[PDB]
């Protein structure tokens, strides 16, 4: 193929240099370089250093202001937790492994790390979706009047978890597998080969459709509606200067929000699709590290967008930082 | 913003509007954190009309043990309706909070409206204040005629509608006395809007409501409390000392008639406190302050203020001007609590 098949590893670089072995037993330096590992380790360290404070604050501010615990805030707390799963499941592991230049926790480790990373990222993914949904229901008013309560919020949180498990759990029971991605120091889901006996082919189609295309449609729908609604609102309220500012502001914000979903998951989808359509196109594993960089950084930019850029949260945080 | 987006959604509904079931009202941003739970804007499924819903959260209720206070507010507001007192439209419960859905007053509340005219405008101009005072007086009179002592009144509980007709609101710190006792003792109302008698746990009549009127009017014109400066509220013991001892100073913003009127209400001797001396609520109305007012025209809604809030732009505090209060600290509901919640629901 365009990689190297194994029983629990899939190096996305073809064996033709006669040095491609298991990436759990051989140090990678025949498809990577020591400097690239230093940069990898640096990048993961950064993401921990930024990601942990940002997500800690999101949880923290809610605990000290009673009134912030509302139906619409469940999902925000959930987002912060999701991101932290990615930090301690993914980032820390990848930081450790990178300095050996290969994944040193073995096949079982790969399944563990891959589970926590996938779980994290998927709860995050679906969090962004649910958040957009809640915003769509409240603002765009698509169907006749319905109340939104705590119980519904909790169901929403559980639902994102279920969808995440629906992706992270299959490779543990042999419907696909976790195998090294990137510079072979992080484990993702295999998607670089079709392989019926391990069910890789069917899974890749499932992943691309259910976990990218479906989300992508929902994101576009919700935010499209939101901009439409706000423009309309502004037209009905041109006697208020504020609303005119708001329409421009909403358009700016929506662009940032849409872009943030795109950057995170489009690389994975794009690469996966290209390999599927043109099976036999070999590229280096450094190409495969590019999607991971973008995805992992969402642990920083998602809470910045969805928490920090809310007026209320800002005020409360400022109060707390200035000794209150 | 996001807070602006939430405000924008409210605006969106309003724009369309201008042009039960407990899962039957579309929820927007909160307008404040009320006495107990939140008080948020909300919308009718069947008519597409905006209401405020004062929610009294089950958690916060358990914490203060505020079950008696809730039931009182229900029964009083449910019975009392006029043209200078707000109506109650629904009382239902969810599984998380008890709901009061009350009638339109989309012009914001007087406390807001002090700052919405301009934040650097301290209170209202004298004619504008006189109009609102007259309307408040009619509301107080109506309560007193049904033998109800309010024990409170404050700017934030005087709401404006879009035409600038005001009504008093909230009768949850009130008591309806029967014909047989003309006085009662107790501690009720919001501190710094409570008369000497209340703080000392002594007997009192309708006089205390007129003390509260004085405090309200003083703040209405000068944009600060009589017993503390604006954006303050000292501890209960000190505040109590202020109410009992401190002779209020009167700016030259006032006319002589308004100075004199304020002095009469902020008197700490109820016998000398104008309002119900000689059992007349119409004796108060004879004061020179009410020169501009004719009672017949007031009652017919033919008197309007100079500043009238817009009828297409909503007014009230946002979701970042809010307060907060203790929801449960690990304290799970008892059977007793559940039985009260069921009993409350009509
Ligand atoms: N209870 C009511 O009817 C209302 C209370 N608020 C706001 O909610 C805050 C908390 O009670 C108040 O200070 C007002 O700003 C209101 N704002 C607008 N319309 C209303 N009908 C109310
Ligand atoms: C495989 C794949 C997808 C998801 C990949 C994920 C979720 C990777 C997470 C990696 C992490 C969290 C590394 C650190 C998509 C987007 C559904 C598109 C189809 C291919």
């Amino acid at each position: 193929m365009n990689g190297t098949e194994g029983p629990n590893f899939y190096v996305p670089f073809s064996n033709k240099t006669g040095v491609v072995r298991s990436p759990f037993e051989a140090p990678q330096y025949y498809l990577a370089e020591p400097w690239q590992f230093s940069m990898l380790a640096a990048y993961m360290f950064l993401l921990i250093m930024l990601g942990f404070p940002i997500n800690f604050l999101t949880l923290y501010v809610t605990v000290q202001h009673k009134k912030l615990r509302t139906p619409l805030n469940y999902i925000l707390l959930n987002l912060a937790v999701a991101d932290l799963f990615m930090v301690f499941g993914g980032f820390t592991t990848t930081l450790y492994t990178s300095l050996h230049g290969y994944f040193v926790f073995g096949p079982t480790g790969c399944n563990l790390e891959g589970f926590f990373a996938t779980l994290g990222g998927e709860i995050a993914l679906w969090s962004l979706v649910v958040l957009a949904i809640e915003r769509y229901v409240v603002v765009c008013k698509p169907m006749s009047n319905f109340r939104f309560g705590e119980n519904h919020a909790i169901m929403g949180v559980a639902f994102t978890w279920v969808m995440a498990l629906a992706c992270a759990a299959p490779p543990l029971v042999g419907w696909s597998r976790y195998i090294p991605e990137g510079m072979q120091c992080s484990c993702g889901i295999d998607y670089y080969t079709p392989h019926e006996e391990t069910n890789n082919e069917s899974f890749v189609i499932y992943m691309f459709v259910v976990h990218f295309i479906i989300p992508l449609i929902v994101i576009f729908f919700c935010y499209g509606q939101l901009v439409f609604t706000v423009k309309e609102a502004a037209a009905q309220q041109q006697e208020s200067a504020t609303t005119q500012k708001a329409e421009k502001e909403v358009t700016r914000m929506v662009i940032i929000m849409v872009i943030a979903f795109l950057i995170c998951w489009l690389p994975y989808a794009g690469v996966a699709f290209y390999i599927f359509t043109h099976q036999g196109s070999d590229f280096g594993p450094i190409f495969m590290t590019i999607p991971a960089f973008f995805a992992k950084t969402s642990a920083v930019y998602n809470p910045v967008i969805y928490i920090m850029m809310n007026k209320q949260f800002r005020n409360c945080m400022v109060t707390t930082l200035c000794c209150g | 913003l996001e807070t602006v987006v939430a405000n924008s959604a409210f605006i969106a509904a309003r724009g369309s509007f201008d042009a039960m079931g407990e899962d039957w009202f579309l929820d927007f941003r909160v307008l404040g954190r009320g006495g107990f739970g939140e008080v948020f804007a909300c919308q009718m499924k069947a008519t597409g009309k905006l209401y405020a819903c004062k929610k009294l959260n089950k958690k916060r209720l358990k914490k203060r043990k505020g079950y008696q206070g809730a039931m009182v507010e229900k029964k009083i507001l449910a019975k009392v309706h006029s043209r200078f007192i707000v109506s109650l439209a629904y009382a239902f419960e969810t599984k998380t909070d008890l709901c009061l859905v009350m009638t339109i007053m989309n012009g914001g509340d007087i406390r807001y409206h002090i700052y919405n005219v301009d934040e650097d405008n301290p209170g209202f101009q004298e004619p504008r204040a006189i109009f609102y005072t007259a309307q408040i007086v009619s509301g107080l009179e109506h309560l007193h005629q049904r033998n109800i002592i309010y024990r409170d009144l404050k700017p934030e509980n005087v709401l404006l509608d879009d035409d600038g007709n005001v009504r008093i609101s909230d009768l949850g710190l009130a008591v309806e006395l029967k014909a047989g006792q003309t006085k009662t003792k107790g501690y009720a109302g919001t501190p710094g809007f409570m008369a000497p008698e209340l703080l000392l746990g002594e007997e009192y009549d309708f006089s205390v409501d007129y003390f509260a009127l004085g405090v309200t009017l003083y703040e209405m014109i000068a944009a600060r409390g009589p017993f503390r400066a604006r954006g303050e509220k000292v501890e209960n013991k000190e505040l109590k000392q202020r109410v009992l001892e401190q002779a209020v100073t009167y700016p030259d913003k006032f006319s002589p008639a308004s100075k004199d009127f304020c002095e009469a209400l902020l008197q700490k001797d109820p016998e000398k406190r104008l309002g119900f001396r000689d059992g007349s609520c119409d004796g108060l109305r004879t004061h020179p302050l009410f020169r501009d007012i004719s009672w017949r025209q007031l009652e017919a809604g033919m008197l309007t203020p100079p500043f009238v809030p817009d009828s297409r732009t909503v007014y009230a505090k946002n979701i970042q001007d809010v307060g907060a209060f203790e929801e449960v600290k690990g304290v799970a509901f008892e059977k007793a609590d559940t039985e009260f919640f069921q009993e409350f629901a009509s």
